[PDB]
DNA sequence: TAGTGTCTGCTTT
DNA sequence: GCAGACACTA
């Protein structure tokens, strides 16, 4: 019974979490020092938010994390009211902690949360906020209202750099004492694309299915991601090259043809080096074909004629 | 907390005793942890509001059943035990249960 | 007593004509149990209901529908949850004990057949349930998939079902069964209005026999022993006489603007649909060879978007006359 | 008793005046009432398609269908949440009218079909603005007038047939009801004037009011009474034409529209179009008789007019396909204003 | 350790963060509410989170209760909180304790809410000697995405339904923003506290930028001590996140109008307008706005073809039911178009909200009148015309004919 | 028994040997199993390609008598609300095994179609018990997945099968059936398949049903195109040729005898006409645009219904407005 | 004394 | 982002 590469290597301390140096060393003074204020952690998901709140109560408590903590996650009874009775009662107890240490409660995921909960969490937190403290962990912080945001301070987390992932995946290597290669390491980072349990997932998948760490295993195991196929289709110059690239790469791999409509919007919404009339009208006609194909005309035609639509316009005869 | 303790009298307690896994030998001093949800305890209170005597038996890994008698009919249910203990629990539970 | 729509609706599958690949796999499949999901696609009033019907008659018999044939349509609710359990539930209950005299009387096959009437009026969520239903209860129970439009249809279904085209019932397919029809209900037509009906009912044999009906309901109450001829069920059905459209296309060529939104406005207080007059307009147009090649590809375009645009429910009155003025200014 | 409309309106095939090939359709048709297909009646608003099927009715059944009774029930759409349709019951037949919602429109027809269906000396009804339907109802109908066609007969009226699915027109026989020319309404109001012994000065002011009404039976017999009440029972060549305020309205927003063109004037165009949408009257129709309005100035040339048809028509297709109704006038308006000049 | 808005709470009025004119009429307002003739039964104060609300109340309480504890806080139900106003019904004499209604309970359920609004009218309608003061204080915030009111913005006007507002017994006083003055005061107080802590760093010389930009980014007072508090606790090297706030329906259609002036290229303002406020963006009611205030970028003086373009695209907008690719489509070129026309462009317009209420309720009173039409001629006689035909031939022609006979 | 069931059922893959065109996929997976490893497998493609068989497949070989009460399917037509996700999946993971020491799979068929609270509570459920519970995620459509789900799980893509595996699945089922088939109808069902088993499946049965003794005879292409429908490519060629060449008499006259002979659809008419120029070269870059852009309008217009000679009018109309340039 | 900063709009169903 | 009117000391 062995753990996935994932779950095996879970950082126990800060020291081995890896990405926002600033910020990291930051919650290590924190939990040095003790001071323990509320909290909001947002950022791009699989980056080590949950992994950092759980290493940082567990450097602040050590031997009071049996008690100390109230791990309230999104797969529980998230209601108004037994919610509320919950957190008042852990609110309402007192343990023997040093006079630097406060309780610490997780709430992962509190974007799906309803907003009466909210409001209930907001007359715990003023009500108690001198015995217990509350630490958000979360994707964005628009979902979080405001007037919870204004009694807490938020840490916005940034996607992890080429640096802090090929160090980890460094360190996992040396631990599990496997045959690498730079390029196919490079590889694997470009297909994570910032992301470190998808690098993780990768590099276990190609040692499990082809042994040594190849960019030739890595490339056949898993295909670039679709959003780099987009750009690099969207911004062709010649009409017959971006088709031939279209339907090589998304009808021969299995790609669903809405899937690539999504991924050419959010490219489209992202994109940099166009005008805005040019990306304006090719958000009309990604429109336009989202419609058809959503009625149940999703057919290569359709995207056919969206990319020549997209070229006719780009050209302008 | 919450403990509710079955005493060692014979009127509900006649017979009790603790195996080493190996159904022949029985053992002293050897203390056996059972997690259980609240979800089955609730449905099976309903089937012992009337009966005779109620058996409980279960093995090592973790499954119960539990016979209930009341000729009468015979009921038997088969129960799942928890993945884990939360954290170290059971430690705290002996050491309660000696307090 | 019933209209010749109903009465003569086909109860049997060597009834219905002009479809061979469908009719022949569900006769072969009569002595056997093989029968896949159908998905029964193809031009409304072709015979898709006919064809199923006859072959749940043909396969268990007139007492096993109450018990073991149910049916799915738009006349009730078919929200996802009603669908899901229901639909759950009769892909669960067990086959039916035949009863002796259906077994020494029909090949009865060891499943079930579930009707899914007007398919295409149903959601994404409602077909992925219907699908994974009919993967997980494969054993003994059929699901029959009926839709005018395959495109509403998800693809997972279009995989999953078997696709039995049904082809459109042109002027030689149905020729002899009209023929049947008249002969059997005593019509009397001349030469060629038969054929003609059937080609103003393209590929609908429904509208035809209605338009049969009303010929022969014409020639009884006017009492004389006279026969049919193209011309009564040309105006029954509402085809524009020819010279009212030569006048318009003489209207047309002429180059003033008045005069043609007046001849609008006076086509419009005689009521006419303008979808019968675009398709004839088009036929004369395309048919005429006193127009070049140019000139044929714009007025096919413009009458494409004509039609386009009066699918999609709007005013007769605006899009004919902006029709007829574009082909005017061409 | 008060209105033209109700006082004298035709209750048989004989009493009808105008299009005879009609009522000789019709009466074929009521000779084998057995034998009655399902009708779908397809023509311009006010011609009397409503007349013609209750003629047909009182001929296939008799004396009582002129006859009608008030019902109301609720149905539920939605938990606790229902609206109740205002249905007219009668002898022999029945009626009803798509005044609910778009979308409750499908399950009420639905629940309201299989109610009267039941099991059966059959029973017709009507479906008046048959057009007016989301393609939902649609469905309910095909499926029910196939299935149940024993005991149920469905009569459907409309003004577009464009709108009607093309399996309904398979199913439904295609009943043609062209308006009446100048002659046939003159001639009627020259009846109803008779009978109502009112004076009449020339025979040109029924003329000049059936060309105003652009053959619209109800429109020329509401004129008819406006003059008849305002003059005392008194009809004059010099009397003007009475025209509701709507098509004033339209009449004098298409003035201001070709006078004077700007963004001030945008602004107040919408202020009237909000006006006038506040007044329960759909858009396509107001578009159209703007369209219409706009058509017949003199001064527009040729290309004017027909960048304006075509504007019409584009403005027309996306408020089918559309769900507000302000936005398509508006842009209409504006590009009526952007082509003028 | 304790944190530094708690440990650094106001004890006198002049510390609270309040604008002068806004403490005179909340100090007018509640003088004339503890004379025995009571102008206003309720005390409304409206506003964004952490305007320095319930802490007016709270010091000014404590400054005029013995003129004549400090306050009554609810914590945050149904038959609770109908206790705890009838128990502050009893509560006038010997006593003069302020009712607050702070942190307000539940109201995103249909009934809960109802009841409180059935409460409130009781208690505002009350014909009872002397009367207890009662202030409610409500968060204007926004429900972020998860109708009719709630789970869209939640503020004063959607818990009460126009009726409360408008009474003569309530002085509705909408709370501001902190002022950036009186935040960069503020700071510098609690610099001046902490002068040990800010020499033992080196973020002394570091200060004035740092403050003026937590000034200048948000307007919340605690969220501003919250940042300063991180800020000088961390040892440095390390970017500051504010308190992200939220954008009013009318600013959204202001800065899609104009544009903004701190991000002068629209693609970027427009990504970060739709990603942290989609939920206002993509709900209905709103394409109306801009159909309604974009008259307003000159005054009505601009090109005729740009407000055609600008129409006929949020006609295609509307084509595609509401899509966020349509939404994201029209606001790009409602923005593309008024940056290039923006070349002459002074003395701008005001906006307003679309009326669009006013034509459902005219729509609905003509329904009524039609149905109470049909009802009496039925009564009279038998007719029946369905519905389509009333609007062009009976809702004119009937009315004058029955008025002349 | 069987013999009694569609071949798209009677042909579904016991074993992992049975799973064919996925080689990649199935060696990776053996692999994963050979070592006790299953690290919340992500299977996506679209449909027909094998997820749920290869699943199956892959729950019969690691589990073999443990799938009546150790494996969870979870599927659209069961209710998979926020409560029933959170409860039921909670319930289960939290269980310990009865007695097989190995991990506990859980498949969700059709994951796509779940609400996004439903999701967050299943990626959370994922990361917490994960202990002895695995998961298995299928979805047809990424879009409507979260992708904080796309992260945690593994995600393998599935191509479309290659000839060889449809070849290889033509031979075992002739082989099973004992049935003929000619190389020119192979050619044709290899382009007619578009990457799909479930239709060769279905139109290989209608076929064999089609034939009036299955025994003693070879199945041709005439055939095939006969019961599935599909239009001849002679007859596509005939079609393009009369647009290209006749003006518009004779080219809308072989259009409706082609039509009408067959009965052939236009859907499938135009798909062939686009199949073809695709291959054509245009050294203009303007007339493919306008080429697309009429064809997708055309089809448009057909879903949405209307005229079948004048749309047929149409496109002969706008391909020839498009070479014209 | 004219700028800079800053309150008030502008929302009802 | 806009305007209309007021705050506040140079
Ligand atoms: N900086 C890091 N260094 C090493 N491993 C990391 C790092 N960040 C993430 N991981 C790994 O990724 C796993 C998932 O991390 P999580 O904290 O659960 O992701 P997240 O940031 O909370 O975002 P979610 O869970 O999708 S909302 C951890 O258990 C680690 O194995
Ligand atoms: N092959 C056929 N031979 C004889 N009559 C036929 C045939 N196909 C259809 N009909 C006639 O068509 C009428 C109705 O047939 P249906 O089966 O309801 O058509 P349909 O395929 O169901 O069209 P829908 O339901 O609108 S898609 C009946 O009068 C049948 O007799
Ligand atoms: N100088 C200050 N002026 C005002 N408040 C201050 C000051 N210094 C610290 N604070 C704190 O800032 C907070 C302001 O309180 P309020 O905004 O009145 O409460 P509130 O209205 O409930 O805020 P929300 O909207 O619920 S987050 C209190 O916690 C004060 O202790
Ligand atoms: N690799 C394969 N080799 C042979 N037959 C296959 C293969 N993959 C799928 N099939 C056939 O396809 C049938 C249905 O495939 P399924 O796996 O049940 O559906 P699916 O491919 O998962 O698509 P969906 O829409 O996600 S259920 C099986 O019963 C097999 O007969
Ligand atoms: N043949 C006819 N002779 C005389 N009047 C007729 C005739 N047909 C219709 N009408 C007139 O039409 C009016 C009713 O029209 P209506 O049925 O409402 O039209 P629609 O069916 O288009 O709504 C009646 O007042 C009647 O006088
Ligand atoms: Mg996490
Ligand atoms: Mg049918
Ligand atoms: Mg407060
Ligand atoms: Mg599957």
């Amino acid at each position: 019974l062995q753990l996935p590469w994932v779950e095996k290597y879970r950082p126990q301390v800060l020291s081995d979490i890896v990405g926002n140096k600033e910020t990291i060393d930051r919650l290590q003074q924190i939990a040095k020092d003790g001071n323990m204020p509320h909290m909001i952690i947002s950022g791009m998901p699989g980056i080590g938010k949950t992994t950092s709140v759980h290493c940082l109560a567990h450097e602040l408590l050590g031997r009071s994390y049996a008690d100390g903590v109230l791990e309230l996650n999104a797969s529980d009874d998230r209601g108004i009211d037994v919610v509320r009775n919950q957190i008042k009662h852990f609110a309402q107890k007192k343990l023997h902690l040093p006079p630097g240490k406060h309780k610490i409660v997780i709430l992962d995921e509190a974007d799906s949360m309803t907003a009466g909960a909210q409001q209930a969490l907001r007359r715990t937190m003023e009500l108690y906020s001198n015995s217990t403290r509350f630490a958000f962990a979360c994707n964005q912080s628009n979902k979080i209202i405001e007037p919870l945001q204004s009694r807490c301070a938020i840490l916005r987390y940034s996607k992890l750099s080429d640096e802090d992932v090929l160090k980890r995946l460094l360190q996992i290597i040396k631990l599990e004492d496997v045959k690498y290669t730079n390029d196919g390491l490079e590889a694997i980072i470009f297909t994570a694309e910032g992301d470190m349990r998808q690098a993780i997932n990768n590099l276990q998948s190609t040692v499990a299915g082809h042994g040594l760490v190849n960019a030739d295993n890595v490339f056949k195991i898993v295909d670039s991601p679709h959003p780099l196929i987009v750009k690099k289709m969207l911004l062709a110059s010649n009409l017959e090259d971006s088709i031939q690239i279209l339907r090589t790469d998304l009808w021969k791999k299995g790609y669903s043809s809405i899937d690539i409509v999504t991924t050419s919007f959010r490219v489209t919404k992202n994109l940099a080096q166009v005008k805005e009339s040019v990306r304006l009208e090719m958000i009309k006609e990604i429109g336009l074909t989202h419609m058809r194909i959503l009625e149940g005309v999703g057919t290569y035609l359709q995207l056919a004629s969206m990319l020549a639509k997209i070229h006719k316009l780009n050209n302008k005869a | 907390f919450s403990k509710i303790k079955l005493p060692s009298n014979r009127s509900i307690l006649e017979k009790l005793q603790v195996f080493d896994g190996d159904s022949t030998t029985v053992i002293d001093g050897f203390a056996v942890i059972g997690f259980f949800d609240f979800t089955s305890f609730d449905k099976i209170r309903k089937s012992t509001k009337i009966a005779s005597k109620v058996l409980f038996r279960m093995d090592v890994h973790g499954v119960l059943s539990v016979n209930i008698l009341s000729p009468g009919i015979v009921i038997e249910v088969c129960m799942l035990e928890k993945e884990s203990i939360d954290e170290a629990a059971q430690t705290e539970i002996e050491l309660l249960m000696e307090t | 007593q019933q209209p010749w729509v109903e009465k003569y609706r086909p109860k049997n599958l060597d009834e219905v004509t002009a479809q061979d690949h469908a009719v022949t796999v569900l006769k072969k499949t009569l002595k056997s149990a093989n029968l896949p999901h159908m998905l029964f696609y193809g031009p409304p009033g072709t015979g898709k209901t006919s064809t199923i019907l006859a072959l749940t008659k043909e396969l268990y018999g007139p007492d096993l529908m109450k018990s073991r044939i149910l049916e799915l349509n738009a006349s009730d609710e078919r929200g996802i949850s009603i669908v899901r359990e229901k639909v759950k539930n009769f892909a669960r209950l067990t086959v039916s004990k035949p009863s002796k005299h259906d077994l020494e009387n029909y090949p009865c096959p060891p499943y079930k057949i579930i009707i899914l009437d007007e398919a295409d009026s149903m959601t994404a969520d409602a077909q992925s349930a219907l699908r994974r239903t009919m993967e997980t209860y494969s054993g003994v129970t059929r699901f029959c998939l009926i839709c005018n439009y395959v495109t509403r249809i998800i693809d997972p279904l279009a995989s999953r079902c078997s696709k039995f085209r049904f082809k459109a019932l042109d002027a030689s397919n149905a020729i002899d069964r009209l023929r049947f029809i008249s002969e059997q209900e005593n019509v009397k037509c001349d030469d060629g209005v038969l054929e003609r009906i059937l080609d103003i009912s393209a590929g609908d044999l429904r509208r035809g026999i209605t338009l049969l009906q009303s010929a022969s309901k014409g020639a009884q109450y006017l009492g004389d022993g006279k026969n049919i001829t193209s011309t009564q069920v040309e105006e029954l059905a509402g085809v524009v006489p020819h010279d009212i459209l030569i006048e318009i296309v003489e209207k047309v060529k002429s180059g003033d603007f008045d005069e043609i939104k007046k001849y609008v406005n006076t086509f419009m207080k005689s009521g006419w649909s303008a979808a019968s007059v675009v398709n004839q307009l088009h036929e004369y147009y395309i048919t005429n060879d006193n127009f070049d090649t140019n000139f044929k590809n714009q007025i096919s375009w413009l009458l494409f978007t004509t039609d386009s645009r009066l699918n999609n429910g709007t005013n007769e009155h605006i899009q004919l006359l902006n029709l007829l003025v574009k082909i005017s200014q061409l | 008793m008060s209105l033209w409309v109700d006082k004298y309106r035709p209750k048989s095939l004989n009493a009808l005046s105008h299009n005879e090939e009609l009522t000789n359709f019709l009466k074929s048709l009521s000779d084998q009432p057995r034998d009655l297909p399902h009708l779908l009646l397809y023509g311009p608003n006010g011609t009397g398609k409503k007349t013609r099927c209750m003629a047909l009715l009182e001929s296939i059944f008799g004396p009582g269908v002129y006859r009608l009774k008030i019902d109301v029930r609720q149905f539920v759409t939605a938990s606790n949440r229902k609206l109740e349709l205002n249905v007219v019951s009668s002898p022999y037949h029945l009626e009803i009218t798509p005044s609910d919602m778009g979308n409750n429109d499908r399950i009420v027809i639905q629940e309201l079909l299989k109610e009267v269906a039941q099991m059966e000396r059959y029973k017709c009804v009507i479906i008046n603005e048959a057009n007016s339907l989301t393609k939902d109802a649609q469905a309910a109908l095909r499926r029910t007038m196939e299935k149940y066609s024993k005991n149920i007969r469905l009569i459907m009226v409309c003004d577009s047939m464009s709108p009607i699915i093309a399996p309904i027109k398979s199913r439904c026989l295609l009943i043609r009801c062209p308006a009446p020319s100048d002659s046939e309404i003159s001639t009627i109001l020259s009846d109803v004037v008779t009978n109502e012994r009112i004076q009449l000065e020339t025979k040109d002011i029924l003329k000049r009011i059936a060309q105003a009404s652009n053959g619209n039976l109800r429109v020329s017999l509401l004129m008819l009474e406006s003059m008849a009440l305002n003059n005392e029972l008194a009809l004059k060549s010099s009397s003007p034409i009475i025209k509701p305020d709507w098509i004033i309205v339209i009449h004098k927003l298409t003035r201001k529209i070709v006078k004077e063109r700007s963004v001030n004037s945008l602004i107040e165009c919408r202020a009237v179009l909000y006006d006038l949408l506040a007044h329960c009257i759909p858009a396509n129709i107001i578009l159209k008789e703007l369209t219409f309005s706009l058509l017949d100035v003199e001064t527009l040339n040729t290309t004017n007019k027909s960048s304006i048809i075509e504007y019409s028509s584009v403005f027309d297709e996306r408020l089918s396909l559309g769900n507000k109704a302000i936005f398509h006038l508006e842009g209409f308006i504006a590009k009526v204003m952007c082509c003028l000049d | 350790g304790e944190q530094w808005y708690e440990k650094f709470k106001p004890n006198c009025l002049e510390q609270v963060a309040i604008h002068k004119r806004k403490l005179k009429d909340v100090q007018e307002a509640l003088d004339a509410m503890f004379l025995p003739n009571a102008k206003h039964r309720i005390l409304l104060l409206s506003g964004p989170s952490g305007c320095s609300k319930s802490t007016v109340i709270k010091e000014l309480s404590k400054i005029l209760v013995p003129k004549y504890h400090k306050v009554t806080e609810f914590r945050g139900q149904m038959e609770s909180f109908s206790e705890f106003l009838k128990g502050a019904r009893y509560l006038v004499m010997s006593n003069l304790s302020l009712i607050l209604i702070e942190d307000l309970p539940n109201v995103f359920h249909i009934d809960t809410r109802r009841r409180f609004q059935q409460l409130i009218l009781q208690w505002l309608y009350s014909s009872e000697p002397l009367l207890p003061p009662l202030v409610i204080c409500i968060t204007e915030c926004e429900i972020p995405e998860n109708k009719f009111g709630i789970d869209y913005t939640f503020s004063a006007e959607t818990i009460m339904n126009k009726e409360i507002l408008m009474h003569p017994r309530l002085k509705r006083i909408k709370f501001n923003p902190i002022n950036s003055t009186l935040l960069k005061k503020h700071l510098k107080f609690i610099c001046v506290q902490n002068m040990k802590m800010l020499k033992e760093k080196n973020k002394w010389n570091k200060r004035q930028e740092v403050i003026d930009y937590i000034a200048q980014e948000t307007g919340d007072i605690r969220s501003a001590i919250t940042t300063l508090q991180f800020w000088a606790t961390s040892s440095g090297s390390l970017p500051i996140s504010t308190r992200e706030s939220t954008i009013s329906y009318f600013h959204a259609i202001g800065k899609v109008i104009h544009g903004s002036h701190s991000t002068n290229n629209d693609n970027e303002m427009i990504n970060n307008l739709f990603e942290n406020s989609n939920n206002l963006l993509s709900k209905e009611d709103f394409k109306l706005g801009i159909l309604e205030n974009y008259n307003t970028f000159n005054k009505g003086e601009f090109s005729i073809s740009d407000a055609s373009s600008i129409v006929d695209c949020l006609s295609e907008c509307d084509n595609m039911n509401g899509l966020p690719e349509s939404n994201e489509y029209g606001l790009r070129e409602v923005r593309k178009t008024f940056r290039n026309i923006s070349k002459q462009g002074h003395n701008h317009g005001t906006v307003y909200f679309p009326r669009e209420w006013k034509v459902r309720k005219l729509q609905n009173s003509f329904k009524v009148q039609a149905e109470d039409w049909l009802n009496v001629s039925l009564y009279k006689y038998n007719a029946v015309h369905s519905f389509r035909n009333i609007t062009l031939e009976f809702g004119y022609y009937a009315p004058l004919i029955r008025k002349c006979q | 028994s069987k013999e009694n069931l569609p071949w798209v059922e009677k042909y579904r893959p016991e074993t992992l040997d049975e799973v064919y065109g996925q080689n990649e996929v199935i060696t990776t997976v053996r692999k994963f199993v050979d070592e006790g490893k299953l690290p919340h497998l992500l299977f996506y493609g679209p449909p027909g390609t094998g997820k749920t068989s290869t699943i199956v497949a892959l729950a019969r070989e690691i589990y073999g008598k443990n799938y009546s009460n150790m494996v969870l399917e979870l599927n659209a037509s069961d209710d998979r609300g926020i409560d029933v996700v959170r409860n039921q999946i909670k319930d289960f993971a939290s269980t310990r095994q009865i007695f097989s020491k190995g991990f506990k799979l859980i498949i969700l068929d059709e994951a796509d179609a779940m609400t996004n609270a439903a999701q967050n509570a299943l990626r959370r459920v994922i990361e917490r018990y994960t202990k002895n519970t695995r998961f298995c995620v299928l979805a047809n459509y990424a879009h409507k997945l979260t992708p904080a789900l796309l992260s945690r799980c593994t995600r393998f893509r599935f191509q479309p099968l290659p000839q060889e595996a449809i070849e290889r699945r033509i031979a075992n089922v002739l082989v099973h059936e004992k049935l003929k088939l000619s190389p020119n109808a192979e050619k044709a069902l290899i382009e007619l398949s578009n990457g799909d088993m479930r239709r060769v499946l279905n139109v290989l049965q209608s076929c064999k049903a089609t034939l009036d003794n299955p025994d003693e005879d070879e199945i041709s292409d005439d055939v095939i195109y006969e019961c599935c429908g599909a239009p001849r490519p002679s007859d596509l060629k005939a079609v393009l040729k009369s647009i290209l060449e006749d003006d518009w008499g004779t080219a809308h006259y072989t259009l409706n005898k082609v039509r009408s002979a067959k009965g052939l659809a236009l859907i499938d008419l135009i798909e062939g006409i686009v199949k073809i120029l695709e291959d054509y070269e245009l050294q203009n870059e303007e007339t493919r645009v306008h080429l697309l852009t009429k064809l997708a309008d055309i089809e448009y217009s057909i879903s949405k219904g209307g005229n079948d000679q004048i749309q047929g009018s149409a496109v002969i109309g706008a391909i020839k407005a498009s070479f014209e340039n």
